[PDB]
């Protein structure tokens, strides 16, 4: 009715003034900051740590728990709730780590909320004002609907990947980074089809249908290597942070990075595509988003910590090689894609330089940062032969 | 000193680890007390409040001795102990499919983690044994779960029944 | 040339289409079923727009909080028990919410179909956003509210206590270790559907009678997204309903999972609304039979019959062990009072009333014992008497559930007033209920968690408080109190004068 | 105090129960929607229209008006606060434009905020991914610094001329459009600034300094037209209508949709520039945005006005004429600019199809609409007499 | 290979250059002064970021409004007296939000230097915003409030009534015709500095104590922008300040300005607050002193010193009108009733003792008048009485000054009772005091603003109310009342059956 039927008590009378004669004359503790008890890795502590840190309820028994006991009720055969046993990498506390965007849910779903609705307006900017009549045909639906669209498949792949990791990381802020770095891969993926089906609406005859860029990904020559390696980064590392530390620091560092970057976002210009650009202007902004906080976990954290920085790097250095092998036969097939574009687009200098770049970018923030000794010509000369 | 998270026992054993410098030792010495004081078929619970935790130690130093005696190979695919992990995987699980009941799965499961628990198998490996074993033996376990009296499950299980108040 | 763009649904009917073949593309869990590769999902969402979505939710209630609720001081306005009992329940519930990120982490590992997948994670961030909001429930109370400790550390001094122990149990442990169908049982079609749905909703009721409409701001946005969840449980066993695996495990793995979460929830949510409350919005015992009896066991379950489930087996011995359960456990939360992290009140006389009017017999019981105990002068610092010196004096031992981690009474309860006590390997074991014997008889390594009385044995009280930090700032003053008023709070000190040493029950068997 | 010593209202047991106790027992008037008796647009009322139709006080004798009476106080000399004869137009009802965006204050700034955040995320992903080694130093330095730079004071002058019609507009609905156009268009050409303040940050001898851009804006041969005919829009122009009409539907239609579209965003491209591309792309989600609104004004509303549609026609075609003059020659101007572009760049082939898409984009979104008939062929040709 | 961004302070560093010298660059708007093309604005912002820092308080205040304000009721829970005000305060301020939009346009076109021009942009847009802040009051309390009539049609009903006459010439006309620098005046120098910005501050305060958390909410959050068009005002002082015509011109423009700005607020502002509500904040009195001659003509003023800017000569005779002046209106309003777009209500016992204690002598006057025109039956339809038939009786004339609009009564006045009538060209013209003759006397053309009473000559009062709209949804029942009470409310018949026509008071004189 007018007032309602369900009396409140903070506004109603009777039961605000029975509350107001409850209370105490000021509050029973004058330290009204939550998680105070919280180190601050900044000046003061931020509202993404409290928020976050020590949510899980680890007992000292994993590094850094400030619990005690047994978990109330584990596998059949044993096996604890979160434990020790599902990562080789050891630390003194799981909960020093702290993404440098300090990013808890809420700002992550705002700034990808403000993205989509921009590339809405982007997208029927883009149609309106008929920038499609400017784009090559045979770059329109020979690379972007073929070969970029079976790119999707491998971010999705990466997407997968993290799986294992949002059950079984061992810190809550180490999930939340996980949870979303997995999640903007799935993201990628479907702006990828999200093209494709502007595309198709935009072009007539233009098919979104993912059946050509898939066959592409599953029976192709050019993804092929790159396939196997997703494959095997995805169901064949059951450890959650050799899955995170190989995919971002280096599968994705050096593949995604080239395929991306020195690929995509390089020769679409060449061909009058301003469109897949500003995809991949997202795709690139979050690559480096995610660096940042994949650094902090495992150089910062992991590969200096106090007491375990020497077995850390030891064992990311083991990863780096067991990972760098595949990566470099993802790229080496991926050098067949060059002979497939028009004579002149582009030659092998530019194709060498483009490698020394991802490559060099690559020993700079990361590689480095465990004493990898890697060999750039090396690596680019393996690459390379994969030219036809 | 008796407290939750500092006390002697938990000092005494970080001694007893800082004097595990050979990983031989060292290993040897992990599975000896995953034998002697995890699970319920540990030898004792004298160690029930902080056998989890002096555990965890124990670990941290075998990991750190095979990783800087192993060669990157070994350390992905031996167990400390210079096993194949593969091969105990497979040995494991085809024992777990030969397993004839659940009183004989719970078994060959529960002694598979107390005697390769990572530091000592390399987790890829222990983790897809989980995956396996763990399968078979819920398969095993949960048909005609609640058919067993509660009088004849206490024999099967073998527990003295102390107290029964209704 | 017209302006056009492309939406979520578009996109996601070619999601499906993402997942390929390859020889090892297999969960990387233990499980006896097998779920559908073919499975889809009943809302059709992309990353992008699952942001949009969520962000317009957050936008209104931030705003709330920081702009108007703030402007009315609705964070000091609420009555001083509900300060206390919303220390509890949003902590307690951020766990469930931060272990439903593993839980469906595990349950995305499990699904092939790629809808499935991606109904289940869009959970995954659902949890973390609802783990965010508990605990910005519990940051906005310490920040603004009448008495910030416990709102302010509860994710280290809620270890100090006997009731965290089985809300692990139901809401973490319970979600994410065993087989991931189980683990989805515990979780949506059970825990969600039956519990947290109903459970979510009621809490802002009882906010709002008691003053709280923070709470309700946060809470009844945390409400939104559970439609979603409730689809995926009632996926996942759609996705396991065609394989011979479900005739042989469903079932059982389901009955489990309901008495899991009942015998948790059953005493302990009824204890929080009717003793953590000033204004009572409705009796539990007629709340529960309406949840689990009326809606879940009822209208929901059978819904699902088509694919072979059926109504939980121990449903009857849930229905006849819930009457004085929460009763039975106030007793004993009330009595080891200086072990939590929040403040208590003895019932005032219109509240006996309500009880005895809604629960005859109450007052011979439990109305007497609780005016023993103001006799003796448990409210009064210097009386140098806990209630639990009244169990010891009149030999009423409380046991621990080795499974469930519930607080039990046996010679002192109304209830349930079973218990078995077997001794193997070594060790000594304490049991409340059929149910969870069983689970323990037949899963002996996976319920090994060490109780209060194990792990104190031999302490003396105000060393553990101490120890895990159950002070407020000024180091003296006890977190927890016997009684709500801002006067004669007890300190430290108060709590040693008692000479209170623990002990194992469980021992005086030979 | 923790209670504060202000008593609120709907808090306060005692004074909330006197008002409780005076309240009626249902609301006075069912009728619970503000703007009921605005006419809609279309199917229901909107938000849009509820918050702006009618803000604005006219009396009825200022077509749509609803007040009555003369204005309180007037200009020395007579001249009323808003009147019929600040602009040659005629209509029967001033309030009648909306924009098809339905923009309000509060969406329009949540839109544009959206954007200045996302900017900010990609510049940083941007420089982040060094991406800026890709760029051609010849096209940087000297055609985003010098040319790209100076069009930023053709943005500003457009930005201006919009000044004299947010004091003149006869409408709320035709006023905040209005606004807005001038708005986006000084935020434009803050984005330039911004690239080349961005620039400046990551190429270590690029000067910000907007005196080589304005010298050439102000002295060069490339844009002289164009600020001939943008300082006659702003200061030369005492008609509101005929500066938005002559500003979106004449000048920047042709000359700003031939710079931003044809020429840097056809060409950045080429140069390994999606830098400029990025903030282009705003800018033209911008330029299709105020023209929704453009085309309801005077083509919807005014063009095809009841009872003036022949008439304002003929001084809308009267307009056209007179700025299509100098909107050519500020073309021709700019065709000067295609000589200084490194050999190969593009030919006339090139550029006599972009041109055709410029004049056949304008005689299909304006032209046509009110009727002058213009010949694309006559155009194109003028103005390609601008090349050697 | 830094993350690099560039903000909003690094590319206003360049604006000032934006802006190039050329023949016909000159304001398209007649003024007697000279801004300086040097002249800086205070705030570095750029279109971008203004929009983020708008776009941050909307989330707030429309989060709050649509989530925990709804949930609470907050717009039904209010006093009648005040939803009623809130129909008067929000749309007449509304109309000062929208023509300053024009003004800071005019002002736009008016600066010579980049920076200068993108102040007064800054506010163009403020105004946009603060134009629909105020509709979205009105637009809330019609939703969902207890009386949606005339919140949701002010817009066309306020044509009815004298009060908005006078609105319109302090916030609509004040603030665009004249000299771009004598606009400045009214509406930044003398309208927002001395009467908005505190003003939007007193109404949070006096909705608070009405049980309206509404207003304050959006009220609060246009307060926020309010520095930024202080400085606009301040700096339009300074860029003028070194054109000799500012020692000629300046001092006696502003002086027109306060006077024509005070002229309004004193009377009006003080019978909203006062009049409009039950419970109190403050007397005006106290007020008007502390905004007017404390904090604006002493403090703010004086600023302004160093630049040749001295207090308007016209301010001893301001505080000399002021005392009564709301007390007098409130009189004639309440006597002109049916004319407006909300209903009012007679002072009850506690006011009047409130009046009493605050203003000695109120009771002997204003207090006698309101309980006889009670007695009477104003109240009552069936009474068949309306103050205006008292006013006729006791021949007591309302007139409306021909400059400000302000009604006026010189036979019963207890505040200014001058008169001047002239007449010009056949027409007659009666004027209020001595600033506004002058006004009028030299600038005939400026002000010949048709008064209600020349308008309605003639016309029987139910018609004018008839064709104007001023009816409820029913079509009977007239949105105006001479009570808040939710029964017996008055129709458009009950006014016919008065036969009350419309009479030129100034024809007396002929
Ligand atoms: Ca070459
Ligand atoms: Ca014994
Ligand atoms: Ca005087
Ligand atoms: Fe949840
Ligand atoms: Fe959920
Ligand atoms: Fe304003
Ligand atoms: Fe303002």
């Amino acid at each position: 009715s007018m007032l309602g039927e369900r009396r409140r008590g903070l506004t109603d009378p009777e039961m605000a003034a029975v509350i107001l004669k409850a209370l105490p004359e000021a509050p029973l503790d004058g330290n009204n900051k939550m998680g105070y008890f919280v180190t601050p890795r900044w000046k003061r502590l931020t509202e993404y740590e409290a928020l976050t840190v020590y949510a899980q309820p680890n007992a000292d028994w994993i590094a850094g728990g400030l619990d005690w006991g047994d978990w109330t009720q584990k596998f059949h055969g044993g096996r604890p709730s979160w434990g020790n046993e599902t990562t080789e990498l050891r630390t003194v506390d799981w909960f020093k780590h702290r993404d440098p965007l300090r990013r808890w849910h809420a700002p992550y779903v705002k700034d990808k909320a403000e993205e989509w609705r921009y590339t809405d307006r982007f997208l029927q900017g883009y149609s309106a004002d008929g920038q499609i009549r400017a784009m090559n045909p045979t770059w329109r639906d020979e690379f972007i609907n073929r070969y970029w669209g079976a790119f999707l498949f491998n971010e999705y792949g990466l997407f997968n990947a993290h799986s294992q990791g949002a059950r079984e990381a061992l810190s809550d802020v180490t999930r939340v980074s996980l949870a979303f770095w997995g999640f903007d891969k799935i993201d990628i993926a479907q702006m990828i089809q999200l093209e494709r089906g502007f595309l198709a609406k935009i072009v007539p005859g233009f098919d979104e249908s993912t059946a050509v860029p898939k066959a592409e990904w599953t029976n192709g020559e050019v993804y092929k290597s790159a396939r196997l390696a997703v494959e095997g980064l995805w169901q064949e590392v059951f450890d959650w942070n050799e899955s995170a530390f190989s995919v971002h620091a280096v599968y994705d560092a050096l593949f995604g990075q080239f395929v991306r970057r020195e690929f995509f976002q390089r020769l679409a210009p060449r061909f009058g595509d301003n469109l897949t650009p500003f995809f991949i202007n997202q795709a690139q902004t979050y690559f480096q988003i995610a660096k940042q906080g994949v650094q902090d976990l495992y150089y910062n954290c992991l590969g200096d910590d106090p007491e375990f920085s020497d077995y850390n790097r030891t064992v990311m250095r083991n990863w780096t090689g067991k990972w760098l092998e595949p990566t470099i036969a993802a790229l080496r097939d991926f050098m067949g894609l060059f002979a497939k574009l028009p004579a002149g687009t582009t030659d092998k200098e530019e194709i060498t330089a483009s490698l020394y770049r991802v490559v060099d970018d690559w020993i700079e923030d990361y590689a480095s940062r465990i004493d990898f000794k890697a060999d750039r010509d090396q690596i680019v000369k393996a690459v390379l032969a994969g030219l036809k | 000193k008796l407290g939750i998270h500092s006390n002697d026992t938990r000092d005494a054993w970080v001694n007893k680890i800082a004097q595990l410098n050979t990983l031989e030792k060292a290993a040897e010495m992990l599975k000896q007390f995953r034998m002697d004081h995890t699970t319920p078929f540990r030898n004792s619970y004298e160690l029930d409040n902080d056998y989890l935790w002096i555990e965890a130690k124990l670990e941290e130093k075998v990991a750190v001795l095979k990783a800087r005696a192993f060669n990157e190979v070994d350390f992905r695919h031996k167990t400390a102990f210079g096993e194949d992990a593969k091969s105990v995987l497979d040995g494991t699980v085809a024992k777990m499919n030969a397993a004839k009941d659940k009183w004989e799965a719970e078994k060959i499961h529960i002694g598979f983690r107390q005697a390769y628990k990572p530091p000592i198998m390399p987790v890829n490996y222990f983790l897809d044994g989980e995956r396996q074993l763990g399968t078979r033996l819920m398969e095993l376990r949960n048909l005609n779960y609640y058919d067993t009296p509660l009088e004849e499950l206490r024999k099967q299980r073998g527990v003295r029944v102390v107290h029964l108040q209704s | 040339r017209a302006p056009t763009s492309v939406n979520a649904q578009e996109v996601h009917r070619w999601l499906q289409s993402f997942n390929w073949d390859f020889k090892n593309n297999r969960t990387k869990y233990a499980t006896k079923y097998k779920m559908a590769n073919e499975t889809k999902e009943q809302f059709k969402l992309i990353a992008k727009e699952y942001a949009r979505m969520e962000a317009v939710k957050d936008e209104r209630q931030f705003g709330s909080l920081q702009d108007a609720l703030t402007r009315l001081n609705a964070g000091v306005r609420v009555h001083p028990k509900w300060n206390e009992t919303m220390k509890v329940v949003s902590n307690f519930l951020e766990v469930g919410e931060y272990n439903a990120i593993a839980a469906t982490g595990m349950l995305w590992d499990s699904a092939q179909a790629a809808e499935q997948k991606n109904g289940y994670l869009a959970q995954v961030l659902d949890e973390i956003r609802h783990t965010h909001q508990c605990a910005y429930v519990n940051y906005y109370f310490a920040k603004n509210g009448q008495d910030p400790a416990g709102h302010n550390d509860a994710r280290r001094t809620r270890t100090i206590g006997p009731l965290w122990k089985g809300m692990k149990r139901v809401f973490s442990d319970g979600f994410i270790s065993g087989d991931a169908v189980e683990c989805s049982l515990n979780l949506q079609l059970v825990g969600e559907a039956c519990f947290t749905n109903p459970l979510i909703v009621a809490v802002t009721e009882w906010a709002a009678a008691n003053g709280d409409e923070i709470t309700p701001t946060v809470f009844l946005s945390i409400e939104t997204d559970e439609l979603r969840h409730m689809a995926n449980g009632y996926q996942t066993v759609v996705s396991i309903a065609n394989d011979p695996a479900s005739a042989k495990y469903l079932n059982t793995d389901l009955n489990n999972a309901f008495w899991t979460q009942q015998k948790y929830f059953t005493p302990v949510l009824g204890m929080l609304f009717e003793y953590g409350s000033k204004f009572k919005v409705e009796p539990w015992v007629k709340t529960w039979d309406r949840w689990v009896y009326e809606d879940w066991g009822g209208i929901w379950i059978g819904r699902l019959g088509k694919y072979g489930v059926e109504s939980p087996r121990s449903l009857k011995d849930a229905k006849q062990d819930a009457y004085w359960a929460h009763h039975d456990l106030y007793l004993l939360a009330y009595a080891l009072w200086p072990t939590g992290f929040f403040r208590l009140a003895l019932p005032d006389q219109e509240e006996m009333e309500w009880f005895e009017a809604n629960y005859p017999g109450w007052y011979d019981h439990y109305g007497k014992i609780y005016e023993e105990w103001r006799a003796r002068g448990c409210e009064d610092p210097s009386s140098g008497f806990i209630p639990l010196m009244w169990f010891i004096e009149n030999n009423h031992p409380i046991y621990i559930d080795r499974v469930s981690q519930v607080p039990f009474c046996p010679s002192l309860a109304k209830g349930a007033s079973t218990l078995r006590v077997h001794e193997y390997n070594g060790e000594m074991h304490t049991f409340s209920d059929q149910w969870g014997e069983r689970m323990w008889l037949a899963e002996p390594e996976r319920y090994e968690c060490q109780n209060i009385f194990e792990q104190y044995e031999g302490r003396e009280l105000s060393e553990v408080i101490a120890e895990l930090h159950g002070l407020r700032s000024d180091g003296k003053t006890l977190i927890a109190q016997p009684h709500v008023r801002g006067d004669k709070l007890w300190t430290l000190d108060d709590i040693k004068r008692l000479n209170c040493v623990f002990k194992n029950p469980v021992k005086a068997f030979n």
